[PDB]
Formats: structure tokens, C-alpha cells, sequence
RNA sequence: GGCCUGGGAGGGGUGGUCGCCCCUCCCGGGGACCUGCGGCGGGUCGCCUGCCCAGGGCGAGGUUCAGGCGGCCGCAGGAAGAGGAACGGAGCGAGUCCCCGCGGGCGCGAUUCCCUGAGCUGUGGGACGUGCACCCAGGACUCGCUCACACAUG
RNA sequence: CGCCUGCCCAGCCCCCGAACCCCGCGCGGGUCUCUCGGGGGCGAGGGCGAGGU
């Protein structure tokens, strides 16, 4: 997978083929993680996402 | 370079190994690569930890998205395995004897290099919680 | 001073005083189809609300999921049919659909509609879509200006053929070059296009038009109609985890960040607020007649697709406007719109047609034998009724 | 062998084992898939495999016959088709 | 070899260094295993320690003794004891019972020092209550244990909360207070319960029916010992000068009174010979007193192990070895180390 | 000086009243009510509650008995039992505040307790993991009572935290946030089974009862006795007015609906809350939602169930906004002012004519 | 007496104070009765279900052992079986619709 | 009993088993004083709580 | 050392005894305990102040919560009994030959330490009152 | 699937204003209310009907799952003009359920009533006298009594 | 091929080399889809003249 990105000042994705930003830091991979329906690590993912305050519920609420 | 790699870091990448502990871990991995004791990648490490193996699980702190390997920390805590985050993904793969980056490897013990393994293990067991 | 404030709180009298100034609302921050409810033109205020439905955001979790959708970020192994089948299995729900088939190795925006939101899938499938792909050229090119000129050339209404059938027309509205790498002969392009545009075919045509030849390395959908990749986008892990958290911790919080009500897809459309008595009639397939209009938005035009909503902000149906805004404001009677697609279930609101004044009058005349059994005139009908009552069946 | 032939298009730069051609057919009429392409003397060059570009101005690639080679054709060299394997824009446009 | 206190006991190695780890540590008695293989010691650090019989005895200077096991409790250890029918030939018999503050009655394996079993005593509210005393039956089938106004009887075979409850105080009548010690008659089918409420009680083994209730003591009773005759037995108390001699015949009143200095709220132990002729007791002053039971018990000897309280004394069942535990609670002021010791008491 | 105060510093249910949606600003004020903080001491106590710090010997029903001797009142309730040896936050509602006890008893509690382990564990992290395991919806057997075996039931633990661990005494402090009716003694038994060493709850203290906590407004039993004494002997209310708080403080989380003075007495007599009497209404009123209906002086009239949403209220001109759940205010606090309105007058006129 | 058949109740985890703690692994996540006899696959009674605890879909249970049994006997991940009439459905404990 | 506490810099109780806080001050018992309903020392408690400005009526009034 | 205990004092712990007066009071308590002429608990001290038994009432200035003993100062002022605070409850218990603390002690007069008693009494009554 | 059908005008052939066939030009028609769900849009050996020699085979048709990606057919619900400015409430009391770990809690007296126990414990533990106050309040259902039957006065 | 063991084909994951591409003056240096070769892990979709009851 070649497609990478870095976030703009506006907040949107700037797509790129390079593995570093103009400002030095690493570009994230554009594609989401692989998923399989047999996954039984929901407890595990939630447990540590709570610890570091990165669970989706704990973020600022969206504008509707 | 170590201090520069903190800019690239991941939200869940703690406890992070120190500059010196990072150096010790790479050399323990390289010794384990020669004896073919390590297990590399999520698929293998997840399989072997579930199967019943024990050792030290070295995670990469540059990994994104976090969903690829954020289940592993708790898999260790269920079986009391020690784990630690090192700064880079590319350095972990180079130390593991691969030409691609790697997000996680598990180092198993061996009679060849127990002195270096024990220095890492006890220092990693001593690491404070975030 | 904190203590000075505390002292005033216990000493001096507080009262919401009377005033003569006009009461002005601010509905700019109200959710979804209730946003700027104040700015809609008001026909009447006189009706009886029923207390049967709910505000779309605050439906009970079962009803919330059944009337909802997921802006999914599709993963890169499975097919789009397999992805929605997983979501159907996870949420423990009967039916699921999606906003456009992404190929197994393609990622990005896939609006997965759940149960009763699956009535919108045709509208979502026909919506305009944006892609970010990588074309891999077989031979070298002078520079990235040439590949941009090829994308400039293929901006417009194009001929296209499916991958391995008939020739088809597909418009590409806008196209752009993000960057090009001469070493590995890969070029990122972004394209906005109509639904059903084949991007594999576009990559081949870019290759032929340049002369070097080419194919699609990889693809990602960044937009699917109204939803984008920076708008509430969620992964298959989130969907699984949010359901699990609801099962094991009895916590709906995560589900309500994952799933959104179908009304969020319809926010672009012009609104027609119906009276609570008229709601279930329209769900049964009635005409949207003028007696039941409470409010109507500015700039409705003839043959325009409008969303017809309740006073609580639920979507009743998508509908085609027969009257303009100016006509609705001035006319006495008539058909305001006709149904395109009924969203809301039957008997969500109770069955309250045939109780009105003019409807009850017609029922009485049929009972008296002044009209026929099928509500049609006779020779004996009064000239007042026969002239005034504009039967819409005609 | 065709009874009569009508212009198909002019030669554009070659591709890998094909020749790309800009269409200049009368009233923009679109050629059929897998239709035989001919020279001015009714000698078949190849067969039309892919058709692409905008509805008014479009291109077509020709899968060459085994005898021909892509490099041999001159700049703006004209090519032909039988009129029975052409279609109007009004089929595709609406 | 046979016991003889015609001469002062000769010194034999003890342990002092490990007890000095904590500040103001002190021993809380010592007890030989009933086969005579090893000695068990309690201490203020809440660590039971087992010391093997010195090899240098059978093999002169002796090195400082080191315990083969340390088995840690998390709270004050109220009572502890060897299994009644222990032999070092059988791993199934070699184990140590132990009760502690707000904890179950733990059973510790005397070879490996692992937690082997747990007996649990709950009140009517289903809250755990700790046993202030422990005693195995002479068959080794049952584990008797004392509480406030009640004895419980756990079956040794089935470890858990299951137990036969025996109330000693019913409608303000009977033996009141915390039952601080239990002991069984070698000959008769009975057991004696001492309480921190001044009184002694005798009870039939099979039923738990009261046989007698005895006064005498002026403080809370801390220890009991039956004579190998079966008729005669002895008792001692905290902050109480007299060690009272009793008899199952001519009951109701103590036959004799033996003086000893006890000026603290401590379980100052005392012990008989295996033959039953001598009786040894510690003291808060430090002086270990000896009486010949064979009339009133005649004073034989008094000697000083150390310049400190001698809380524990234990006599070895086969050999002529006296064990002594030392130490007591130091009391502060606004702004000698304790020790186990062995002593040869054999004849010339 | 009230003119200088921002509306965010107005007391209790009048706080941030200007951010409620205004239906109409006109009404006729009546000299009837007071602000809840300025109620005459008798009425103040009869509509009040105490955020008590329960002592460690008596049962929770004994404590509330003692409070009703001291203050000389006939009724009290108590926001969920604390067991005799347990301390901490016990909301004691007095007289007319006892109408609110179900809302207080059903509220989420927080506890700080000590578990005692019966053998050693590896360390504090092992106890911390067993607490994470017992987060979420748990099975718990309710204790036997009068030989009536209650069935196994489910109770949620929202959060858990391991505060401290002492390896010497094998003692561990935990903090638990949980649903009402959770047995924390049972939690410590399970936490011991999960570790494998065994365990018992050594100690317990409730640090929160829904809206009230130990952080602020909490008083001991001595304050209650002492405040009453000062009122009895020196006729000073000052101490009592810091021990007792008006029941409006318990209702500050609820969505509000402000009513005209004309409507107040009608609602107290059992009339449904109609739309022509609504002055102001909060954002986020849903159907079948429990709301608080208040006067313009900030007094709670009743707990009501909303039959119109916020948006529906904005569109309509008449009709049932809410039905009563429980009337708080007494009848005839305000005068009867119903039947005087335009439509209601027209109805009575056209019946007579 | 011995039941006609027995269904998988759960697997052995660590012992705890002379009774055995077991992870529950029933089909359809069914919950056992209190004091329900626990059998090994040979249909021999080892004990009775004492405690039931943990999350709804990942719960444990302790087993008060029989007169003749000892907690040291059992090995890790050893399975235990229950009379299927002595189970209840999870739906019972989940809230009313 | 066993529970103690000390206040942090924002006035929240920080519970602990240890008799001294991290700054060397003594920790308070978490539990309130034992109460008797037959207590006749109300005069006495008011008398000296007034004297040392620590009666509840003399403190800063709470913001409601 | 004395100044460190001064951090732990109550709102109501005045008049606090001087460093040397604190030492005199402890030495007087030691002699009174030896003679069996003190009362230790609030439970006890309260009972014998009610009966009207005279003595110097020594209080621990670090007692919390103050509700346990804050009635006693006024009980003394009703009967004109001399009272005084001292830095710590642990030292007050230690003065009476106890490892556990106590918040109050009342020293009775007696012949064997009558001069030491009068020396303490004289300085207690001379203290400035808040 | 090289769509289907009717009328008028002109030219050619054949037979007894008439019938039939072929070509060219012009014009009309292919209808049947609204909504929801399902099916068709080659290839599923899983079921049924039919055909052939508790079994086997088949170029046809159909139902229920699985798979692939507007038009017609079938079934079901309606045949809808949109009503109602007191509807049908409250507060108490009782019976029955739910809630529901509650002999323990409090005080005083005398041998300082005993006790710094290693036993929790002096900021409290116990003994004996003695007295005292606790064991509800809520919610739901059901059958009474009281107060109203209220659209909130520009 | 009822069951079990073993072997072969297909599919999935990891490492190395060659060709191709890019840069410099036959040579040197640096990357990546597809294709070819080698090594390691894994049979129940298909096949088997082998072994066991």
C-alpha cells in the first residue's frame, strides 16, 4: 500500500506518496486497519483506549 | 535521533523505553534473531502468546493506525507477560533482521544470551505505569 | 468576589421580570432537520401534537439503530457485500445496504444503511462520489505536467466500459494531480465523478492517452454524497467495539458515536413540516395536501426533491414538490407534493385521517346518498359543494 | 471485405501493441466494439478494442492485425470503417 | 538420655540476627514438633519460622541457627500449632496451623512452606471472624478453635467454612469472654477451654456439654497443659502471679498455686516433661523456673537465659532439650535484641 | 446589586435562565412565593434536605430517626441504605422533600473502600487488573433476608480504580462508581476469588449520592443537633440555613419549564401543564422525559413528564406540554387564577349565552 | 441420581480457599442455578455452584467441592459439566423490552 | 479505622492508608466523629467554634 | 523538632504550652501514672469533670476531628479548671506509658509530686487566653 | 430478439363496383389510483412438479436459503382534504407486590466500674446493673376519602 | 478415502537473488507493483499404486 497522508492546518487529509511531511514527521497510511469478523479483542481495545483517553466517547462531541 | 522520534509518537505508546534501554533491547533482539528465537508481526505474536509462549514483547511506538496492534497490551496482562514500546517501527524491523518495518516482535529467552536478556527483562519489569 | 456573589444570592430577591419586547428564538444550534426551524415560513400554528415519535437523536437504542447508518471506512480485504453482511451480523439486525460497491481491494467511504434507513440506498447510490487513486504507468513520462494534461482532457462527460458489456456515459466533474513519482512511475490523482464511474477504466484511458500505457495500483473513496472521510467516519473495529460495549457494560454512548440517524443524510434538502395528523396518512401512500402543512422552507421549486418532516424533526418521506414556496403561501387548497419514497414506518404515528371538517362532510353526504359510494358527484348534489370541492382525482 | 468505407479517425501516437487514434467521424458517430479498421485502399489494419474520451471529441485504440506494426504509421494518417458499424450520439447522450 | 535439673542447663546455639531486622521485634513463644524434628517460632513481625534440630548435636562450638522455612502472615498471629499426629516420615502429617487478625485459619506445609488449606469462620452476618486459639484433637481428625463466647470444630479432612459451632455462653450463663486456649486430656474424653474472661471451662469431646466451670485466676487465662496422668492439669494467666494446679478429681477449687513473675499482657508459656515429672515456666523478669510435680510441686531450679522476658519455653519430647524464646514490648519516652535459644538439660 | 450579577450566578434553578428558550416575556406577577433560599424557617425545613456524613455505629434508619427527633418533623427519607459500620454521603430528605426519594435512591453512587486479601499477591498491579475485570454489568447474588432467597441480579459498575495497596497488611484501597443497589461487600468477595487469594471488605465509605458529594455542602450529625440548639435557645436561623438546603438543589440537573404565576396553582391542584402558561423552556426536552416545572421565583412546582419536545413547543400555540408525575408545592401557595384567560372566558361566556 | 446427560458448564482456572474458580463457557451464554450440581464428563459429582460473578457475557463461577474431593486434583483448562435443566437463559437477567 | 485522607491543592480528598501525607503532615481519619442523640454539649461546641472563627456560620457562604 | 509538630495543630489548640512547659507536663504525668492518679479518655476525663474532681487537664493539639474533644475546654471554664494544649497526641500517650495515642489526660494532685504539680499549675494559669 | 395494430391517397398484377397480393407518402393507437415487500436481470445440483429406467438419470417449470447486478409481474396495506383551547387529573388512606445484609444502637451508675491485652480498643473495648430510642420512607398495581375537573386574564 | 498417519496440487504469510525502473562516469550506487528461481510456516477445496484398527 503506497497511499499516505498528513493532516492540513484546516484539519483535512493531504495525500502523498512520501513517508514524511514537509514539517519532518511521519505520514500515516491512508487505509484503515485490516478487519476480520472472528475478532474477539473488543474488551482489549476498549480497555487501553480508555486508559489513554482516546476512546471515541471521550473525545469532543461532534456538531449536528 | 532518539529525542526527535518522540515527535512521531503514538497516543498509546507507553511505557516508552529509554534511550539506553532501547539500545539494550535491539542487541537482545539481534542475538535472538541469530538463534531464531524471536516471533515477528501481529499475526505470529498473537498466535504464540495465545498458544502459551512467554518472553518480552517489544512494540513499535510509531505504529498507525493503533487498531493494528492495540489489543496486544491487554493480551500480555492476562498472562503476566512484560511488554515495552520502543520509539521506531523501521528500527525494530532492522534489528529483527527484515528489510521492512515491523510493529511488534516477541523475544524468547535462550541460554546463549541470558545476561543481556536479564538486564532488559528486569529493567522492563521495573518500568513505571503511565 | 466569589464570597460577594454568595452573599447577594441569599440577600436580594431574584425574579424573571415581565417585559414587552418580542420573544426571539435561536434555533441555529438545534440538531439535524430542526436546525434553523425558526427560519421556515409558518402557514399555521394551530394543531394537536401526538407524543408518539421522538427527536431522531434521542430515539431508544433499538429504534436508533433501526433508523440509522454508519459512515464506514471500508477495509482492504473484503467485498462491499461481505462488509455489510458483517455489520448486519454484529448489530443483530435484519437488513442492511450501502451507497456504492467498492471493489475488494478498495477502501474508503461506504454509507452502510441499517434496516429502515435502507429505503435511502437508491438515493445514496446515485449521489456524486470522490476518489483518490494511484495510476501506475508502464513506461516513463517527461514530467507530471503530461499526466495532469491527460486528467484535464478527461474532465467532462466520457465514454466508459466496465472491467472483466455495453458502452456507457459517465461524467467526471473535476480532476486533479496531487503528485507524481518518476522512479516507480506512480501518480496520485483525485477525481470527482458521478455514481457508477469506473476508475479502473479511467486509469487505463490515462495510460492510452499518454501513450505509455497504465493501470490502477490502488483506490480509495474519500466522499460518498453528503458524507466524507472527515465527517464522523468510523471503522469496522469501532462498529464491533461499540456493540460489545453496549452488550457487556450496558453503555449506549459508543453506539451513538458510530451510528447516526438517517435524517443526517437529508440535511441538504428543503423541508416541509407536516401536522401530526397528516403523518400516518402520508406513510400509507396519501397525497401531501395543503391542510396538513405547518411550515415550509424558502426557495422550494417545482419538481424539486424535498424532505417531508414531522414537528419532532423525523423524516416522513422524500417527495417531489408540485407547488413553489410562493404558491404554498397564497393558495387555499391543493396538492403540495407527491411521495417519492416513504421513509417512516406505518403506525409510528396513529391513523388520523377522515376526522376533519371537510372530510367528515364528504363522509356524511356518502351516508346520505347525496354522493355515490366512491365519493363521486350525482345530479342531486348542491351547486355550492359541486363548484367548491375541487376533487384532486379529477 | 467491406462494401464501402467511411472515415474512422486519424493517427495519434502509438501504445503498447496498439495504435491510439483521435476520432473525426461525420456527425461524431461512434464506432462499434471489435469493428475492423481499414486503410484508404480497404486493406484492414486492425480491430477497435477500446473507445474513450469526451462525447464530442473522443479517441479509439486499434488492436492491430498480426502483419502490422505500431511504429510504421505516419502523423495524422487517416483510417476508415464500414458505415454499418457506426452509431449516433443520440443513443448515448440522453 | 533423660531430663535432669540438678545442674544448670548448658547453652546450645540460638538465633538472634534475623529477629533484629525489624526495630522492636520480639518472639511470641516457641513449639517443638511432636516428633522432635524441628521447632516453630512466632514473632512480632508476623513471620512463623521453622528451625531444624541442630546437626552439631549428633555430630564444641555451634553456629547461629538458620530457619529452613519462613512463612509470612499479613496480620497479628493470635495462635499457631503443629498437627497433633505429625511425623517427619510422612509429608501428609507435617503441617502447621496458624490464625491471624481478620484472616482464615491457614494450614502451612512444614516442608515447602506453601499455603495448603484454609478454614474460615463466619458470623451470622456472613463476615469472617478470626480464631484467637487453635488446638487439634488427640486423633487429629478435628481442629478446635476459640472465639468470643464460642468454640468451632472444623473437620481436618474437609477444609473450608463448614464447622460445628459450640456456644459456651447462653442467655447470660456459662463461660464468657474470648476463649484463649484449648487442651485435651490424654486419658479422658474431654477438653479444657481457658478464657480472657477469668474462668476455665471443661467440656465433653463428643457433645460439647459442660462438665465443670472453674474460677481461681485473677487475670485472663493464656495457657493450659494436661499431665500425662490425665487427672491433673495446669493453667496460667496474663498480669497474674500464680500458676494454678488443678485435678479432675476433687474438682471446683485449685489444689496448689505456684508463683511466677508475670507483669505484662502476654502469653507466658509453660510446659511439662514427656514423662510428666518436671514443669518448666517462663517469666516477664526472665527467670525460667522449674518444679518437680512429684503433694505440692517442689521448686527444683531457677536460671536466667537472658536479661529480658522469657515468653516461650518448650521441652523436647525425646531428648533433654529446653528451648527458650525471649523479648517483650518496649514502651516509649517523649522526645537488648530478642532471641531463640536451646539448652541441654541432660544428666552428667 | 442583583442587576450587576450575570445570570450564571443566580441561585439554583434560576441559574442561566436567559439561555432557556423564551416563549413569551409577559405575565402578571403575584406576591405569593419566595426564592427557595428565603423561605420562612419552618417552610424552609419542611421543603429541605441534609447532605449528611453518616457516623460509623448506627444503622441508616436510626440516623434518620435521630434527625426527625432533633428538627421535630414527622417524615424523613434517606437516598439508599448505608450498612451500620459504613459512613459517608446520606441525602436525608425532610417532609415534602420525601416525594423526591426515588430519584435520589435510584441515582448513581460512589464508594471508597478497603479490601483485605487473605494471602499475598504479586503487587498492586494485580489487584488493579481484577478491578478492571469487574467493571461493567456484573452478576451479584442479593443477600438472604427473612429466609427469602432473592434471585441473582445484574448491577453495573461504571468505573473502578485502585488507589493504594499495602503488601504488609494485604490491604488495598479501591474507588468504585456504580449503579444503585450494588453490593460492595459482595464485590470484595468476588475480587478475592478472581485473585485466588481470597478477600473481605474491611471498610467502606460512600463519597457520592447522585448530585450531592462529600466535596461540598456536607454536614455531620453534630452540626444538625448544634444548629437546632442554636435556633431553640437563641432564635438564630443562620446555622440551620447552612445545614439544611432547599429541595431545589436536588433538581438542578433536570430540564426546566418556567410557568406564569396564573398557571402555578392550577398545576398544584392536578391540572396538566398547558402551553399558554409556559414562559420559558429548556433545550433538550424529549417526549416521556422527566422535567422540573418551576415558578418565576425559582420554586419547584412539580416533577412533570414531557409530552412535547423543545421543537414541538416552538411550533404549537396550545395544548398539553406535560403531565404531572409528582406535585411538590402545596395547594393555595399561589391563588386560583384559572378560567380567566381569553379562550377559557369565551368558552364559559358562550355556554352561558 | 445421575442425570441422563450433561452440558458443558465451564473450564478450571485457579483454586481459591479450598473451592475452585472456573470460567463459564456455556452455549448461548446460559447461567447455572445456585447450588446446581457440577459434574465431570464421567457424570461423577465433584461439587455445587457456589458463586457466580463477572460480566454478563464473560462470567466465572466457584464450585464448593464434595466431601471426598480436593482442590489440588484439578488441572488447568479441565472442563466441567452440568445437568442442562439446571441452566437458565441469559435473556432472563437482561432488561425487559 | 484504616482509611485516612489529606487534601490536594484543589480541595479534593486524597485517600490513603499512611498516617502522613507526601508533605509530612498528619492525615485525618476519613470517618466523622461518633454521635450520640443524648449529647448535651451543643453550647460548648458553639462557644469555642465561635471563639476560633471555625463555626460553620463564620465560613465563606457557598455559591448555589 | 518541636517546630515540625507545630504544623499539625488544630484551629482550637490554644493556649499551646511552651517547649519547656510541655516537658514539665510530661514529667508530671509520668509521676501521676506511677501513683495511679490520672484519667485518660474523653470518656473518663468528661465523667470526672462532671463529678467536679480537680486537676490539670492536658489536651493534644493535633486531634482531628475536633468534635471528639472540643466540648472539654468550655466544661473546664464552667468549673474554673486549668487546661492547656500540647503538640501531639502520640507524645501525650507516650507520657502515660502507652504506645497508642490519646487526645486528653487529667492529672490529679498528690503528695509525691506536689511541688512539680504546683509548678505546672502555676504556669498553666499564667498563660495568655485567646 | 430483424416491435405490434388501424385508417386515407397514388402506382402495378390477378379474379367475379367488389375481393386478394406487392411498393411509396401522411396520420392515430398499444389503456388501467397511491404506498410497502418479494421475484426476473444464464449456469445454487439443496427442495418440489413433470418425464425416463425407500434407488438412479434429465435439454423444461416453481418455492425457500446462498451467489451476481430503470422496466415488467405477483402479493399485502390504503383508496387518506389532516379533527379535538380540559382532556380525563392531583393529594391523602388502605390491601398486595417491589424495594429490603438493618436483637444491634444510645446514655447513665459504682470497686478511678474494669482495660494501653501481645485482642479490636482510650477519637474506644468489656462486665454487671439499669433505663432509653430504632426495625422505615418510597414506587407500582388495586379499591376508598378529599380537592379540582384548570388552554393560565396584553 | 468410513476414520487416523504420510505424500502431491491449489490458496495465505515471511526472507534472499535476477530482470525491469532511477542516478553517476562496460563499470559503480539506490528503490518498487507484476514475472522467474531458492528457503521457512500451514493438508480436510481436489487426488493417491503406501502404513494402522
Amino acid at each position: 500500500m503506497f497511499l499516505q497522508y498528513y493532516l492540513n492546518e484546516q484539519g483535512d487529509r493531504v495525500y502523498t506518496l512520501k513517508k514524511f511531511d514537509p514539517m519532518g514527521q511521519q505520514t500515516c497510511s491512508a487505509h484503515p486497519a485490516r478487519f476480520s469478523p472472528d475478532d474477539k479483542y473488543s474488551r482489549h481495545r476498549i480497555t487501553i483506549k480508555k486508559r489513554f483517553k482516546v476512546l471515541m466517547t471521550q473525545q469532543p462531541r461532534p456538531v449536528l | 535521533t532518539y529525542q526527535e522520534l518522540l515527535v512521531n509518537q503514538n497516543p498509546i505508546a507507553q511505557p516508552l523505553a529509554s534511550r539506553r534501554l532501547t539500545r539494550k533491547l535491539y542487541k537482545c533482539i539481534k542475538k535472538a534473531v541469530k538463534q531464531k528465537q524471536i516471533r515477528r508481526g501481529v499475526k505470529e505474536v498473537q498466535k504464540f502468546v495465545n498458544k502459551g509462549e512467554k518472553g518480552i514483547m517489544v512494540l513499535a511506538g510509531d505504529t498507525l493506525p493503533i487498531e493494528v496492534y492495540c489489543h496486544l497490551p491487554v493480551m500480555c496482562e492476562d498472562r503476566n507477560l512484560p511488554y515495552v514500546y520502543i520509539p521506531s517501527k523501521t528500527d525494530l524491523g532492522a534489528a529483527a533482521g527484515s528489510k521492512r518495518p515491523t510493529c511488534v516482535i516477541m523475544v524468547k529467552p535462550h541460554e546463549e544470551y541470558q545476561e543481556a536478556y536479564d538486564e532488559c527483562l528486569e529493567e522492563v519489569q521495573s518500568l513505571p505505569l503511565p | 468576589p466569589e464570597e460577594d456573589v454568595a452573599e447577594i444570592q441569599h440577600a436580594e430577591e431574584f425574579l424573571i421580570k415581565p417585559e414587552s419586547k418580542v420573544a426571539k428564538l435561536d434555533t441555529s444550534q438545534w440538531p439535524l432537520l430542526l436546525k434553523n426551524f425558526d427560519k421556515l415560513n409558518v402557514r399555521t400554528t394551530h394543531y394537536t401534537p401526538l407524543a408518539c415519535g421522538s427527536n431522531p437523536l434521542k430515539r431508544e437504542i433499538g429504534d436508533y439503530i433501526r433508523t440509522g447508518f454508519i459512515n464506514l471506512d471500508k477495509p482492504s480485504n473484503p467485498s462491499s457485500h461481505e462488509v455489510v453482511a458483517w455489520i448486519r451480523r454484529i448489530l443483530r439486525v435484519e437488513k442492511t445496504g450501502h451507497s456504492g460497491t467498492l471493489d475488494p481491494k478498495v477502501t474508503g467511504c461506504l454509507i452502510v444503511c441499517i434496516e429502515r434507513a435502507t429505503r435511502l440506498v437508491k438515493s445514496q447510490q446515485s449521489a456524486g462520489k470522490e476518489y483518490v487513486g494511484i495510476v501506475r504507468l508502464h513506461n516513463a513520462i517527461e514530467g507530471g505536467t503530461q499526466l495532469s494534461r491527460a486528467l484535464e482532457t478527461l474532465t467532462g462527460a466520457l465514454f466508459q466500459r466496465p472491467p472483466l458489456r455495453q458502452l456507457r456515459v459517465r461524467t467526471i466533474y473535476e480532476s486533479k494531480m496531487i503528485e507524481y513519482d518518476p522512479e516507480r512511475r506512480l501518480g496520485i490523482f483525485w477525481v470527482s465523478c458521478e455514481a457508477g464511474t469506473y476508475i479502473r477504466t479511467l486509469c487505463v484511458h490515462l495510460g492510452l492517452l499518454l501513450g505509455v500505457g497504465g493501470q490502477m495500483q490502488e483506490l480509495r473513496r474519500v466522499r460518498s454524497g453528503v458524507m466524507s472521510e472527515k465527517d464522523h467516519m468510523v471503522t469496522m473495529h469501532d462498529v464491533l467495539d461499540a456493540q460489545w460495549l453496549y452488550d457487556n457494560h450496558k453503555d449506549e454512548s459508543y453506539l451513538r458515536r458510530v451510528v447516526y440517524p438517517l435524517e443526517k443524510l437529508l440535511t441538504s434538502h428543503k423541508r416541509l413540516v407536516m401536522k401530526d395528523s397528516a403523518v400516518n396518512a402520508i406513510c400509507y401512500g396519501a397525497k401531501i395536501m395543503l391542510p396538513g402543512v405547518l411550515r415550509y422552507e424558502d426557495g422550494i421549486e417545482v419538481n424539486q426533491e424535498i424532505v417531508v418532516i414531522t414537528t419532532k424533526g423525523e423524516a416522513i418521506c422524500m417527495a417531489i414538490a408540485l407547488m413553489t414556496t410562493a404558491v404554498i403561501s397564497t393558495c387555499d387548497h391543493g396538492i403540495v407534493a407527491k411521495i417519492k419514497r416513504v421513509i417512516m414506518e406505518r403506525d409510528t404515528y396513529p391513523r388520523k385521517w377522515g376526522l376533519g371538517p371537510k372530510a367528515s362532510q364528504k363522509k356524511l353526504m356518502i351516508k346520505q346518498g347525496l354522493l355515490d359510494k366512491h365519493g363521486k358527484p350525482t345530479d342531486s348534489t348542491p351547486a355550492t359543494w359541486k363548484q367548491e370541492y375541487v376533487d384532486y382525482s379529477e | 471485405p467491406p462494401e464501402r468505407v467511411v472515415l474512422l479517425g486519424e493517427f495519434l501516437h502509438p501504445c503498447e501493441d496498439d495504435i491510439v487514434c483521435k476520432c473525426t467521424t461525420d456527425e461524431n458517430k461512434v464506432p462499434y466494439f471489435n469493428a475492423p479498421v481499414y486503410l484508404e485502399n480497404k486493406e484492414q489494419i486492425g480491430k477497435v478494442d477500446e473507445i474513450f474520451g469526451q462525447l464530442r471529441d473522443f479517441y479509439f485504440s486499434v488492436k492491430l492485425s498480426e502483419n502490422m506494426k505500431a511504429s510504421s504509421f505516419k502523423k495524422l494518417q487517416k483510417f476508415y470503417i464500414d458505415p454499418y458499424k457506426l452509431l449516433p450520439l443520440q443513443r448515448f447522450l440522453p | 538420655w533423660n531430663y535432669s535439673f540438678s545442674q544448670l542447663p548448658r547453652f546450645l546455639s540460638g538465633s538472634w540476627s534475623e529477629f533484629s531486622t525489624q526495630p522492636e521485634n520480639f518472639l511470641k513463644g516457641c513449639k517443638w514438633a511432636p516428633d522432635g524434628s524441628c521447632i516453630l517460632t512466632n514473632s512480632a513481625d508476623n513471620i512463623l519460622r521453622i528451625y531444624n534440630l541442630p546437626p552439631e548435636l549428633y555430630h564444641v562450638e555451634y553456629a547461629e541457627m538458620v530457619p529452613v522455612l519462613r512463612m509470612v502472615e499479613g496480620d497479628t498471629i493470635y495462635d499457631y500449632c503443629w498437627y497433633s499426629l505429625m511425623s517427619s516420615a510422612q509429608p501428609d502429617t507435617s503441617y502447621v496451623a496458624s490464625s491471624s487478625r481478620e484472616n482464615p485459619i491457614h494450614i502451612w506445609d512444614a516442608f515447602t512452606g506453601e499455603l495448603r488449606a484454609s478454614f474460615r469462620a463466619y458470623n451470622h452476618l456472613d463476615e469472617l471472624t478470626a480464631a484467637h486459639s487453635l488446638c487439634f484433637s488427640p486423633d487429629g481428625s478435628q481442629l478446635f478453635c476459640g472465639f468470643n463466647r464460642t468454640v468451632r470444630v472444623f473437620s481436618t479432612a474437609r477444609p473450608g467454612r463448614d464447622c460445628e459451632v459450640r456456644a459456651t455462653f447462653a442467655k447470660k450463663q456459662g463461660q464468657s469472654g474470648i476463649i484463649s486456649c484449648i487442651a485435651f486430656s490424654p486419658a479422658q474424653p474431654l477438653y479444657a477451654c481457658g478464657s480472657y474472661g477469668r474462668s476455665l471451662g471443661l467440656y465433653a469431646w463428643d457433645d460439647g456439654s459442660p462438665l465443670a466451670l472453674l474460677g481461681g485466676h485473677q487475670g485472663g487465662i493464656t495457657h493450659l497443659c494436661f499431665h500425662p496422668d490425665g487427672n491433673r492439669f495446669f493453667s496460667g494467666a496474663r498480669k497474674d502471679a500464680e500458676l494454678l494446679c488443678w485435678d479432675l478429681r476433687q474438682s471446683g477449687y485449685p489444689l496448689w498455686s505456684l508463683g511466677r513473675e508475670v507483669t505484662t499482657n502476654q502469653r507466658i508459656y509453660f510446659d511439662l516433661d514427656p514423662t510428666g515429672q518436671f514443669l518448666v515456666s517462663g517469666s516477664t523478669s526472665g527467670a525460667v523456673s522449674v518444679w518437680d510435680t512429684d503433694g505440692k510441686p517442689e521448686p527444683v531450679l531457677s536460671f536466667l537465659p537472658q536479661k529480658d522476658c522469657t515468653n516461650g519455653v518448650s521441652l523436647h519430647p525425646s531428648l533433654p532439650l529446653l528451648a527458650t524464646a525471649s523479648g517483650q514490648r518496649v514502651f516509649p519516652e517523649p522526645t537488648l535484641e530478642c532471641r531463640l535459644q536451646l539448652w541441654w538439660c541432660g544428666g552428667a
